[PDB]
């Protein structure tokens, strides 16, 4: 059974540094790429970042998170740094249907349960 | 009155299982042997004029979305690729500190810094010399690493295999054949949307060939539709499930590379051999596709009607270019002739469609080292091929996926993406099926066993 | 009517041509290299376990095997002809599925009976 | 006397000698491979002469005579010498073309019984 | 008593499960292992099958036949083979004089292979 | 001593041009030769 | 207490007894863990 | 070939040389150009 | 069914450059060598070169003509050079009947039909 399992729990001030985690089980790890999106509160969902073969950041990233797949423990992690209070928001993370990342939630057919990081 | 069991055997009874098919591949390669990615040499031989017969009053529920034969299908070309793949060149000592510069011969405007000349120092035959080496590469396929130093894009994370140049990409018909004991139940239903009964229902000794073609938007070169054209979809309500549509007139497509391209051999060590890009002949000019802008709008005009039935009589079509993100999602990718294409479609899909001669051109660029849709890992290195490359090819389909949009929004937006390479074979799996014929059935007759 | 074509045809008009299905149950390492053997070989070990469960019944190629044990009424509870001149087996495969495993266990025991029986007979004389 | 030792002899003589022929139809490297393929197909072209005569009148007989009548146009020549001065080779040669139309006349002539046997213990 | 729970039971008594295990018969380092296990099994299935079928006798599972029991090989009471000793037992004392009997018990149906086709053959 | 049973009254025709079985023995062979140099080491290093 | 001959003394003997003895072992280093790119998708785990 | 020395963190005195901070040129992914890298490796598994 | 197909030929100066080939479409490459003929009108077949493993030429090349195999495409070239007006000839491709090279006519099995080099 396919499922994701998310970490992190941001909770640090303006400035900080945290680490998100999450774990493919129900389903190989190198067949599929993943992705982070986000919900400010009254708002839609945006990509984050994603990362395959190839990985992608958003916009509003500007260079300052980063991720990385380590393909042993099955796991993508994020790396989150220069947290500016607009930051305040749900991470989600998805699974893509294929190999490949888009900047759509429709190109996702399985997501996270969420983390909320203020 | 008394009544006891009696046992047939023989008896027609089926039931849907799971199980693994084998190949069959028509005889007309097997002259000029040659050697495929899918290997159909092995491949056993099919019977010529196989039984297709009908079945009258047989009712059978089909489902193409949780269909086996699909997941079997996708693990097989993983695994047929990865043994052509295993015999030939590793690559390993072809990434070093290049030396770059711009290609200038007669350029034009488009193509400007989309070739890279690029010399590297390379062992001789001997382990004791070294000599420089010069090849061309695409822009797309290196990186700076400071300048005017390069590396190629893709050996800081894995190495690449070169294609030995012989295998042969162009894809040809596989015929997938259950064993003895098992049977594939093809739908001849016209009006099948890929889930419910088919009450024109068939067996046949194995399915029609069917061409494993690789590709993302617009898939090619695939089954059409019979009368109409067919919106296929696992949940229509979902925005996030793919539309997979078939429409029955097929569209052509004529892409070409017109650079004539020529090929170099560099020594990369004993026995080992590398093929590299020589200096171009000619002109230079961006690959590209073409298509009638009257065939294409015709055509959106049949998928407009058709997407109306789920969608509503009083409903704005919209459609728009690819949302964003990976090269190999957000453009029409597929090759051709040995080389891999990346075409960007926003001439296709830009329009809007109210309830109440000349061609479109769509440039394309072109890679020499592709991250294979295999694996997240192990890319592969296309060797130049000689010449200049055209083909033709029918669009058979898309592959679609609706703008998540509010209610009462009257504007339902569609955009292309192909994605999982699962979806361009359900394309051509949807009539089928395997099921597996379960005799001895047990009734009652008046009849006693003699004592 | 080349195979399987007798499934929408009724119970009795498909039981007239069963031999039609009786003969389709038998007909460098590359990819299809296994995916061949692996199909060869299924393909033997469960045409075998037919005819090992026929021959422990009284009848090995009868293809057409009469037995001594009786129709339980709980089974069908219909009467004869509604179920041979009306109804195909695919429908009938559906209303005794859970009660095929009954039956076979039944079949068994008047076998290994019949089979002493037969014995004895050819001991007294 | 051993495998194959009769084929030279008549078929009378032939068929006293059956079950020599019949024992001997059954019994990571590539030299073990090539025996794992030797060792499928016995049992598969062993199976397939065995399901053929089981929809004849006979599974296990290693004799077995149908009631269905022999066209004379297939051999034209007297039994008393087929027998006695002719070998199961020559045989075969001459009755290849008039061959895979009999086995459909055996295939038809079991069914029949078949349900006549079935029609037979219901009229009592 | 679920596959062979008779085997220290009677002989007389081990009879009456036969057909307990005459079904258990028959029914990438794993994978080859897999493989000719069960290639394996479908061989000696067909061996004493076919073995059975040169004699007069295929789906019987309890055969008679025309061959008289030589004193030599059991020399022994009947009553006690079936109501005291168990066929483990029986199968080590014939073990010595028993491919003898499988040559026999061809004969007798080629005995009958003298004798099956010329009755039919005169009437 | 395997059982080399006499074939009496009995005439058979051989080619052993157009024979099989040789062509098995080639494809043998190479065969058998190509699993024997798997495990040997590789004398690359030595062009100098 | 199990043995193959229990008077040849070359011959192990295999005991096993009826309620198991607790074993406790660690290692106290906080030891981390350092990666080096050998080359091409070829990584070293070394220690830091 | 290993630059090796002790490692020596107010160690306690069981572990007076069992570890060895070994230093060495390695290869990057680039073969023309090389890395100065460092790794610890226990006595037993290093020969001066 | 072996059959052998060839290219080249037609009218060069003296000195000029010429390309012959011939390639194998019904065996293996890689188990037979392949050799050059030519019959000089009125003459008999003299060898002109031939490579299975190790290339082999006439008495009478001198050192112009050169051979090679490209198993790519399984086809041989022979890469005329300074032709001498006292080459031409008509000049056939033959497979030899292993992975070796003769001299003679008769270490080969199968012929080309022929093409003239004046
Ligand atoms: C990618 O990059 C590589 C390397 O940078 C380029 O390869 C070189 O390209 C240059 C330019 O075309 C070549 O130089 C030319 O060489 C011709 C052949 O003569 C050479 O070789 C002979 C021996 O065979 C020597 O004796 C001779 O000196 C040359 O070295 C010359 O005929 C050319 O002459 C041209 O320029 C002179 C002025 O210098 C004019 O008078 C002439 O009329 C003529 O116009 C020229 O010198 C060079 O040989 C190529 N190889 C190397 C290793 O440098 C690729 O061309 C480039 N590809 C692309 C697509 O950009
Ligand atoms: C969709 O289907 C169409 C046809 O159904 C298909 O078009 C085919 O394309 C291939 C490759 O582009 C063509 O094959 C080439 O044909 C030309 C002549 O037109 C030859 O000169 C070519 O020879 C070169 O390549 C060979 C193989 O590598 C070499 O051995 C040779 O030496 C040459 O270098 C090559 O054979 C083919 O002719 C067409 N067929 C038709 C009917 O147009 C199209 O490619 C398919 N689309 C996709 C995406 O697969
Ligand atoms: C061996 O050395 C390790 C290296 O430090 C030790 O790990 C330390 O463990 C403590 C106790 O859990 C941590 O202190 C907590 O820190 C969190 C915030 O940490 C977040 O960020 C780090 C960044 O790496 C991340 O790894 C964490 O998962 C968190 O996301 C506070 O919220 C807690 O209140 C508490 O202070 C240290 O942060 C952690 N060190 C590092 C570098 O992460 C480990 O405990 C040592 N083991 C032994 C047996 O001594
Ligand atoms: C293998 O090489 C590729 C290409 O060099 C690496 O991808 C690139 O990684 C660098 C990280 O140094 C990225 O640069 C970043 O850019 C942002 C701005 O977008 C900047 O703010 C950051 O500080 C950082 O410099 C770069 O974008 C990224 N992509 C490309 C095309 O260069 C890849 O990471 C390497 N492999 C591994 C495992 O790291
Ligand atoms: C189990 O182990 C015992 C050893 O404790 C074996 O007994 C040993 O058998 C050997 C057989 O060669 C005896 O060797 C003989 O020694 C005498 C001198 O004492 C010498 O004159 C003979 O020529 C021969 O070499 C050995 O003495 C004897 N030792 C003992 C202590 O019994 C025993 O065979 C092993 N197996 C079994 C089933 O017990
Ligand atoms: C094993 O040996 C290596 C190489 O000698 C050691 O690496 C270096 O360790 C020093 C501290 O021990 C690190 O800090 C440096 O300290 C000097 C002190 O003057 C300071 O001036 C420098 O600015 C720097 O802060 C140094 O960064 C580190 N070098 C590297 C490349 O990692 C290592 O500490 C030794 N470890 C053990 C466990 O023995
Ligand atoms: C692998 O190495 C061998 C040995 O060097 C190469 O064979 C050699 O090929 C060259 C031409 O490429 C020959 O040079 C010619 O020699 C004739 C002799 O009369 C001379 O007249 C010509 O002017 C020219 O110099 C050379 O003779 C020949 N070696 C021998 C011993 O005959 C072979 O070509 C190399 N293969 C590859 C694929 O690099
Ligand atoms: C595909 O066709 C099938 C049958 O024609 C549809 O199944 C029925 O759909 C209607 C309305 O959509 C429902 O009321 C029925 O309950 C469905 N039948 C069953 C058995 O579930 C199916 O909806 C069609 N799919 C699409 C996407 O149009
Ligand atoms: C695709 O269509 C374009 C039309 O724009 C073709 O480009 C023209 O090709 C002709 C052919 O000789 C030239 O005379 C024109 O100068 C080209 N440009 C224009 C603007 O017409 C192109 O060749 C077509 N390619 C394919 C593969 O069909
Ligand atoms: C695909 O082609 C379209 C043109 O049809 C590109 O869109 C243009 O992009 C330029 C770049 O800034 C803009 O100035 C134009 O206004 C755009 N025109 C249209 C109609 O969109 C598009 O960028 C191309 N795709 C990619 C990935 O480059
Ligand atoms: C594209 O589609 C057309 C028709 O949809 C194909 O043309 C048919 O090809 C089949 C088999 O080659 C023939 O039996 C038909 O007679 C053809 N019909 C017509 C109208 O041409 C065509 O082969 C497909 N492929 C390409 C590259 O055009
Ligand atoms: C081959 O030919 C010989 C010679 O005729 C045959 O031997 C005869 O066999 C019959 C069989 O009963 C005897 O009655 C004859 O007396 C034998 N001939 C002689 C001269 O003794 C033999 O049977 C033929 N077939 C085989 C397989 O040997
Ligand atoms: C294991 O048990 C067996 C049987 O209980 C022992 O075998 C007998 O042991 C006695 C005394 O040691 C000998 O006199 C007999 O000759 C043995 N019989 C056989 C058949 O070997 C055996 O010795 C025991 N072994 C151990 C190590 O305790
Ligand atoms: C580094 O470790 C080595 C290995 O233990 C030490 O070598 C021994 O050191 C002790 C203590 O001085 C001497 O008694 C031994 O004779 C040494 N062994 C040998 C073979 O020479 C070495 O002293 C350590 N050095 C430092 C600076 O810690
Ligand atoms: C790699 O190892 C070599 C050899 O240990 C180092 O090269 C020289 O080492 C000697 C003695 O340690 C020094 O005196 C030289 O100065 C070193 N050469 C240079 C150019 O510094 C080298 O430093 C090590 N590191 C690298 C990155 O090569
Ligand atoms: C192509 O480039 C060459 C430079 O190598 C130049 O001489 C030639 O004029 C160019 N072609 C055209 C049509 O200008
Ligand atoms: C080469 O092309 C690039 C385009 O990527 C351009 O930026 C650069 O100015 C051109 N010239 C040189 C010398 O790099
Ligand atoms: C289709 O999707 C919608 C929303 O995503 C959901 O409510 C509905 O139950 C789905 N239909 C099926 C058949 O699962
Ligand atoms: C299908 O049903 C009709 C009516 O019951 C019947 O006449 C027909 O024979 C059936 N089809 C077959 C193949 O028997
Ligand atoms: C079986 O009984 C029902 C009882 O009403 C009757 O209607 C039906 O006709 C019977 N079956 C046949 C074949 O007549
Ligand atoms: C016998 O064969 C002849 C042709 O040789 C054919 O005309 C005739 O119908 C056949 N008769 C039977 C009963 O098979
Ligand atoms: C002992 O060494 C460790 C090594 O990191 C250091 O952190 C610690 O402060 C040292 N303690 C003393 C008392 O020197």
């Amino acid at each position: 059974e396919v499922q994701l399992v998310e970490s992190g729990g941001g909770l640090v001030q303006a400035g900080g540094f945290l680490e998100l985690s999450c774990e493919l089980r129900g389903s190989i790890f190198n067949q599929y790429a993943m992705a982070w999106f986000r919900q400010a509160p009254g708002k839609e969902r945006e990509f984050v970042a994603g990362m395959g073969a190839v990985p992608h950041y958003g916009e509003f990233v500007k260079g300052r998170f980063t991720i990385s797949r380590d393909n042993a423990k099955s796991t993508v992690y994020l790396q989150m740094s220069s947290l500016e209070p607009e930051d305040t928001a749900i991470y989600f993370c998805a699974r893509s249907k294929s190999t490949y990342i888009s900047y759509n939630s429709n190109g996702y057919d399985y997501w996270g349960q969420g983390t909320q990081v203020t | 009155e008394n009544l006891w069991v009696t046992v047939y055997y023989g008896v027609p009874v089926w039931k849907d299982a799971e199980t693994t098919l084998f190949c069959a591949s028509d005889a007309k390669a097997y002259e000029t042997e040659k050697h495929n990615v899918w290997a159909t040499h092995a491949c056993v031989p099919t019977d010529p004029n196989p039984q297709e017969i009908h079945l009258e009053n047989v009712t059978e529920e089909f489902n193409m979305w949780k269909n086996n034969m699909v997941e079997q299908m996708h693990t097989d070309i993983i695994s047929l690729w990865d043994q052509s793949l295993k015999p030939c060149v590793k690559l390993t000592p072809l990434c070093v500190t290049l030396q770059c510069t711009n290609v200038t011969n007669n350029i034009t405007d488009d193509m400007r810094g989309e070739l890279k000349n690029c010399s590297f120092n390379m062992t001789t035959e001997l382990r004791d010399k070294k000599q420089k080496v010069y090849s061309l590469f695409y822009r797309l396929d290196v990186v700076q690493i400071n300048n005017k130093e390069y590396r190629l894009i893709n050996c800081n994370t894995s190495a690449c295999t070169q294609a030995c140049p012989k295998v042969s990409f162009e894809p040809i018909p596989i015929h997938y054949c259950a064993p003895a004991g098992f049977a594939i139940l093809k739908c001849k239903d016209k009006k099948f949307n890929g889930t419910g009964p088919c009450p024109s229902v068939s067996t046949v000794q194995c399915t029609h060939g069917i061409k494993p073609v690789v590709s993302t938007q617009l898939l090619l070169n695939g089954s059409l539709a019979e009368e109409e054209v067919m919106i296929r979809s696992e949940n229509i309500t979902n925005n996030a499930k793919n539309i997979l549509v078939q429409f029955n007139t097929p569209v052509q497509i004529n892409c070409t590379r017109p650079n004539n391209n020529t090929r170099k051999s560099i020594r990369i060590g004993p026995g080992q051999a590398f093929y590299a890009t020589g200096d171009i002949i000619g002109d230079i000019r961006q690959a590209h596709c073409n298509v009638s802008k009257a065939t294409w709008n015709e055509t959106l005009g049949k998928v407009v009607k058709q997407l109306r039935k789920h969608f509503g009589n009083n409903t704005i079509i919209r459609f728009a270019n690819s949302s964003g993100g990976d090269l190999e999602v957000t453009t029409h990718s597929f090759n051709c002739g040995g080389e891999f294409f990346y075409c960007n479609t926003s001439g296709l899909f830009n329009s809007t469609w109210i309830s109440n001669n000349d061609s479109i051109t769509l440039p394309c660029r072109i890679k020499q080292i592709i991250n294979m849709w295999q694996r997240i890992g192990q890319c592969m290195y296309a060797p130049p091929i000689q010449g200049v490359i055209r083909c033709v090819s029918n669009i058979t389909g898309l592959i679609l996926t609706r703008d998540g949009g509010s209610t009462n929004s009257t504007t339902e937006t569609f955009r292309p993406g192909g994605g999982d390479m699962r979806d361009n074979w359900r394309s051509e799996l949807y009539k089928y099926k395997v099921v597996k014929i379960e005799p001895l059935g047990v009734a009652p007759t008046r009849c006693k066993r003699r004592v | 009517l080349g195979f399987l074509g007798a499934a929408g045809s009724t119970m009795g008009a498909a039981s007239m041509t069963l031999t039609v299905q009786a003969r389709n149950l038998l007909s460098k390492l590359t990819v299809w290299g296994i995916k061949q053997l692996q199909a060869r070989v299924l393909a033997v070990e469960r045409y075998l376990r037919d005819q090992q469960l026929l021959g422990i019944w009284g009848c090995s190629g009868k293809l057409i095997c009469c037995t001594n044990v009786p129709w339980n009424s709980s089974w069908s509870n219909r009467n004869l002809s509604e179920i041979w001149d009306n109804m195909t087996w695919l429908q009938w495969d559906k209303e005794i599925s859970n009660y095929t495993q009954i039956i076979y266990g039944l079949l068994e025991e008047s076998q290994n009976q019949q089979e002493k029986n037969e014995q004895d007979l050819l001991a007294l004389d």
